[PDB]
């Protein structure tokens, strides 16, 4: 399409323009506004819920970072620096408050500014066209005062408009503004282009006048919920509600009571509507809400223990500040299938006679009230009672309550993205493997019938050879002895691929349990090589292969491997990610979605595809440009092209097209000012990604002609250049540019002997700022060019191969667990001390003979059989022999005393769960 | 539009059945058998109110079966081109605006939208708007629609509506 | 070609009387709690947990003494049951409205005595 040539030839960021909203240039007034509500709305704004920290990068802020805040809107804004750039060569402006994931937060904050803003310009619009339209019918008749029915649309509504500072702000004004002028509206327009419910029935029956008796205007009312006292004191009128009700009585509203309700009515939605009161209130729900869950007649018996719902399968008063991490969201999903109703108040229920029992409305019924005994002022009084007494149940109560609910679930989805954000930050955070490369991966399949493939991938990751194994999954010591003799031969078969092929690291699938097998059977053929001398140590590694088998499934493999089957091409993926698992992450997570087949969290199915996916790729564009991508090699490797979209300021079009030209011309990137002269590339783009693309100046050799930078292999910004030359200069004390700086690379010991400080100044006093920090890592640079800053890799612990194997995690296997295990055996020391069993994840089970039944147990052959299923409880986990203590007793089963069953939430409603199941009964 | 109509069903009778709740189960088939369909001729049908008369089944030769014409009173929801109805908005998206009426579900195409009615991608809810903003249809709100259209797919019958008429707008 | 432009419709809704949203609601929660007490019971199909909360929403009437009362009213007038139920449940607020919404309505009966049918839908409310 066409769109993709505007944005190749655009010198913008490709993620900015691609963004929903386009960037536009903020006026430093407008940045002092943005960066003050970004901070108050995305810094310093507690959640309701109990929400933790979720940044990692750090190895709450005050007003300080207000400032970094508008740095970082103006580089943005602006100057159209990405994210990236701005953390890594705009720090001083930005840290120590902000740091990259921060900037994403006020990137992302920076474009509900942008709406918000938009919509406060629309909606004063429409304040003005009604506030000139409205002033028609008194310009031409100054001397009729307005209608009761014709409220003034003075300044006061329109600068409440201009103070709103949210959108449910936003609302309460909108809606307020409706109540009033929303009927008129369209006679507006037809005058501005030609010039160019149950509300209405008490407008048009004339119960408005009638409404401004009762003593408080909405906004009055609002004032005294504000400062809760009668800061306006009530007036008093003569007549009673009744006698003023005869004057309205109408076809309408025959009987005064009828009137009186009607009149009623108004009070109770003007009080609503009015966004003071409004405003109040949602303060209060904030701070009083309390859950309540019943569950549905559904979900009386589909909540068992093993539900996820158990948990809070009833509550009672249970605030909604309780809540924490993402348990609103299973309370909401509960709910969704029918499992459970939520309610949420402000008031304790079946809480009576507590102390200070009082719901909200009695609170505020002072507010509104006549201190009189006069009979006309109880019946006014109890006029005015009914009236807020149904503007609280009818109007205010279910809005602030579902809005409440919202911004709660909001709050849960978005922990549960925190929380797939964190495990791919883990992940993408891995070195390459040093050894203490040529990687021989290993992958095999559950079934006993399949074979074992090898493959070999180089130091580049491209597959020189690889090695099948029909009979490598069968044990060495079986009683068979045909099974021995053809186990036997596939060890030497490896034994003999190792010995030539000389593989620095062999990974095998963590497949399941039979794994373990598999790793003693390598480590032993490469300790017989190592035992004689004849070949060097090779590390075996145990690595996850959930990656590998998304490369398996994707069609991506099929090309690059045809006649590859399914095993050996996950065998290729184990052995390319542990040489580089950003590349193959990032190759193997294609634009078609593919990331999301992983599995991050057990409810990322149920928060924003887009969010969630947006904070992803932030941590794919966070560690690609940290780490930084090398053209040249991805042009020589097509499967490592997938880290260029990822560049900062290029993304997926550029990427692409900065690899066609290349090809195209059949050149290298020899240096960075190709980027511009060859690759015709927007100055405002290259200062983006110039200083995160690298290139490998010492594989050119002398093959390039053009004058190779020795500075191009390294994170100093091309715009720095000159100052890394000075510092080299400086370094060897000389009293040329190009020597000092190529001799300091190969001893950078003389850089410590550097005075930064000092520079610091010079730099400032010529009008650069401060660049202390870039300084230092222009320093850094020269004693180690593109130093991976990665965390060296690690053999997985016990824990993450009990996981890894068993597929398993506390939560879902934990003590007093009810699982379903198939006797394998009985263990003896004639004289036996249990059963035997297996579990389906690999984990082999033990039932103590005193734990096999609840009366005493004579010999346990006749109790269990082999093959036989057992229901066992979990009493003990040992994830280190894989190996777990299992109850098959009828009463541990029962758990009448609820000794094994996972704990209840806090304000569970036992009473409730008491009557249920005893109304049950009967 | 929702009715009230009688239909007739006959309802077939394994021997397990003739018992002594023969007409009970007669009428449990009856109701799980003719709730929740719907049909071209006479639309939805909601729910069995009563049964008028269970007639009596025939033994039908060689097969072990009964069959019952049963005769039934139900209320189903049949809507009709030309009419006006309200309806729930349960998504709203640049390419236009998805109700439902009962059962129903409705799509309201551009054409059958007022002009001062413009998309708008830039909002962050999509929705339906002109310039003036006097009327805001989103998500949940109440909607009257002219009905413009009936398709029957796979034993249910789907409409497009439309509001493109004078006084329909959200109230 | 059955539309309430024309009035041409089948024998079946010749034969069939019409029921309001306020009627349907009863009739449905009646329903629902008869169904609720049975026992191993296959459970309401989630399309009438839908119309239901539709039907709810939109009640215009909330006692069934108050839809019997709309009811012998609207049978007092000369209406076809379907201009009866469109009305009923729609409830326009105007003459000019409910001429404009059901364009049957308009050139069959006077405007004042529609004014005066549709103030006391309106008074009918509660």
């Amino acid at each position: 399409t066409d769109q993709d040539n505007e944005i190749r030839a655009t010198d913008l960021p490709e993620r900015f323009q691609l963004r929903s909203i386009p960037v536009k240039g903020a006026e430093d007034d407008e940045l002092e506004e943005e960066a003050d509500w970004i901070y108050r709305n995305a810094f310093a704004t507690p959640t309701i819920s109990l929400q933790e920290s979720c940044d990692y990068l750090d190895r709450r802020k005050g007003p300080s970072t207000i400032q970094k805040i508008k740095e970082a809107l103006g580089f943005m804004r602006n100057q159209h620096f990405e994210v990236p750039f701005i953390a890594f060569y705009r720090k001083e402006y930005v840290e120590p408050e902000l740091h990259i994931n921060d900037l994403w937060r006020v990137w992302q904050w920076d474009e509900k500014w942008t709406q918000l803003r938009i919509r406060k310009e629309n909606l004063t619009r429409l304040f003005e066209k009604m506030q000139a339209y409205q002033y028609e019918q008194i310009s031409a008749d100054p001397d009729k005062p307005l209608a009761d029915g014709i409220r003034a649309l003075d300044t006061t509504d329109m600068e409440r408009l201009k103070d709103v500072q949210s959108m449910d702000e936003l609302k309460d004004v909108y809606n307020h503004f409706l109540l009033y002028y929303g009927r008129d509206i369209p006679k507006m327009q037809n005058a501005a282009k030609a010039s160019r419910d149950m509300y209405t029935i008490c407008q048009s029956a004339g119960l408005d006048g009638l409404a401004k008796k009762f003593g408080l205007t909405p906004e009055q009312f609002g004032e005294n919920l504000r400062d809760s006292y009668q800061r306006h004191e009530t007036e008093q009128f003569p007549a009673e509600p009744l006698e003023l009700a005869k004057d309205y009585v109408c076809s309408q509203f025959p009987t005064p009571e009828a009137v009186l309700e009607g009149a009623r009515y108004m009070v109770a939605l003007q009080i609503a509507r009015e966004p003071l009161v409004r405003q109040v209130l949602r303060q209060t729900f904030q701070e009083r809400a309390k859950l309540n869950i019943t569950p549905t007649k559904k979900g009386r018996k589909d909540v068992d223990e093993a539900h996820y719902a158990y948990s809070f399968k009833y509550l009672k008063n249970k605030p909604v500040k309780e809540l924490r991490d993402d348990q609103f969201l299973k309370i909401c999903l509960a709910e969704d299938e029918g499992l459970l109703t939520t309610d949420i108040s402000i008031d304790l229920k079946g809480v009576e006679g507590y102390g200070n029992d009082q719901t909200y409305f009695e609170e505020i019924k002072q507010f509104y009230y006549r201190d009189e005994f006069s009979h006309q002022v109880q019946e006014w009084n109890r006029q005015r009672t009914m009236a807020i007494e149904r503007a609280l149940q009818q109007f205010l109560y279910v809005q602030m309550a579902k809005e409440l609910k919202n911004k709660l679930l909001a709050e849960a989805k978005e922990y549960v993205i925190k929380a797939c954000s964190r495990k791919l930050y883990n992940w993408l955070r891995v070195a390459p493997y040093r050894p203490d490369i040529r990687v021989l991966g290993i992958a095999f399949s559950s079934a006993r019938d399949h074979p074992v493939f090898c493959a070999l991938v180089n130091g580049e990751g491209e597959v020189t050879d690889f090695l099948r194994l029909p009979h490598f999954t069968k044990r060495r010591t079986a009683w068979r002895e045909e099974e021995r003799e053809k186990k036997a031969q596939d060890i030497e078969t490896l034994k003999k691929f190792l010995l030539n092929k000389k593989p620095h690291v062999v990974t095998v699938a963590g497949e399941n349990r039979d794994a373990q097998m598999l790793i003693e059977d390598v480590k032993r053929i490469v300790h017989e090589l190592d035992q004689g001398q004849q070949l060097s140590s090779i590390g075996v590694e145990l690595v996850d292969n959930e990656l590998a088998i998304l490369y398996m499934n994707s069609k991506k493999s099929e090309a690059e491997f045809r006649d590859y089957p399914p095993v050996l091409r996950q065998a290729v993926s184990l052995a390319r990610r542990i040489q580089d698992p950003l590349i193959e992450f990032a190759q193997v997570c294609s634009s078609d979605e593919d990331i999301l087949c992983l599995k991050f969290h057990p409810l990322q199915e149920h928060v924003v595809k887009e969010e969630l996916l947006n904070a992803l790729y932030c941590e794919f564009i966070n560690r690609v440009n940290e780490v930084g991508v090398d053209v040249n090699r991805a042009i020589a490797h097509p499967y490592s092209q997938a880290l260029i979209q990822y560049v900062c300021g290029l993304g997926p079009r550029k990427g692409t097209h900065l690899l066609k030209i290349l090809k195209q011309n059949n050149t290298r990137l020899e240096s960075r000012t190709q980027l511009v002269t060859m690759c015709h590339m927007g100055p405002k783009v290259f200062m983006n990604c110039a200083g995160f693309l690298k290139i490998d100046t010492a594989s050119l050799g002398d093959s390039t002609d053009s004058y190779i930078e020795v500075l191009d292999g390294s994170r100093v910004h091309p715009e720095t250049y000159e100052w890394a030359r000075k510092m080299a200069v400086d370094a060897l004390e000389y009293d040329n540019p190009a020597g000092a700086l190529e001799e300091i690379l190969e001893n950078p010991e003389r850089l410590k002997d550097l005075d930064l400080d000092a520079f610091a100044e010079e730099l400032e006093r010529q009008g650069y700022g401060d660049k202390h920090i870039t300084l230092y890592d222009i320093r850094a640079e020269l004693s180690c060019r593109y130093k991976d800053l990665r965390t060296a890799y690690r053999s997985p612990n016990t824990e993450e191969i009990f996981n890894m194997l068993t597929k398993e995690t506390p939560e879902t296997f934990y003590i007093g667990k009810l699982i379903i295990c198939n006797v394998t055996g009985i263990a003896h020391r004639g004289q036996a001390i249990g059963v035997k069993t297996r579990l389906d994840n690999g984990v082999t089970g033990f039932i103590p003979t005193k734990f096999l039944s609840d009366k005493v147990v004579k010999r346990p052959e006749e109790r269990v059989k082999v093959g036989m299923t057992v229901h066992c409880r979990i009493m003990k986990i040992d994830i280190e022999k894989f190996s777990a203590d299992l109850t098959c007793r009828t009463s541990d089963l029962m758990d009448r005393n609820n000794e094994w069953k996972l704990p209840k939430d806090t304000y569970y409603d036992f009473d409730a769960e008491a009557a249920d199941h005893k109304q049950e009964e009967d | 539009m929702f009715y009230h109509i009688s239909l007739e069903h006959e309802i077939l009778l394994h021997p397990r059945y003739f018992g002594p709740n023969l007409l009970n189960t007669v009428k449990q088939k009856l109701f799980t058998e003719v709730e929740g369909t719907c049909t071209g001729k006479y639309g939805f049908v909601i729910a069995v109110t009563t049964i008028d008369n269970i007639g009596a089944g025939v033994i039908q030769p060689g097969r072990g079966f009964v069959l019952y014409p049963v005769k039934y009173k139900a209320i189903v929801f049949r809507p009709f081109k030309g009419e006006v109805v309200d309806a729930v908005v349960t998504q709203v998206n640049k390419v236009g605006l998805f109700t439902e009426i009962g059962p129903m579900s409705c799509f309201i195409s551009r054409h059958s939208i007022p002009s001062e009615m413009e998309f708008d991608p830039n909002s962050n809810p999509p929705c339906y708007k002109t310039m003036d903003e006097d009327i805001v249809i989103q998500q949940d709100d109440e909607i009257r629609l002219k009905i413009v259209g009936t398709r029957v797919d796979k034993n249910d019958i789907f409409a497009i509506g439309s509001l493109m008429d004078d006084y329909l707008g959200l109230v | 070609e059955e539309d309430a432009s024309q009035l041409i419709f089948p024998k079946e809704f010749e034969t069939a009387e019409t029921l309001l949203n306020s009627e349907v609601h009863m009739l449905l929660e009646h329903r629902k709690q008869q169904n609720e007490s049975a026992e191993d019971e296959q459970e309401l199909s989630e399309v009438f947990m839908k119309t239901l909360n539709y039907t709810a929403r939109f009640s215009r009437f909330k006692n069934r003494e108050t839809i019997a009362s709309v009811r012998s009213l609207l049978l007092q007038k000369k209406l076809h049951k379907f201009e009866l139920a469109c009305l009923a449940n729609l409830c326009p607020e105007t003459a000019e409205e409910s001429k404009a919404l059901i364009p049957s309505l308009e050139g069959r009966f006077e405007d004042e005595e529609l004014q005066q049918i549709l103030d006391d839908i309106q008074t009918k409310r509660s």
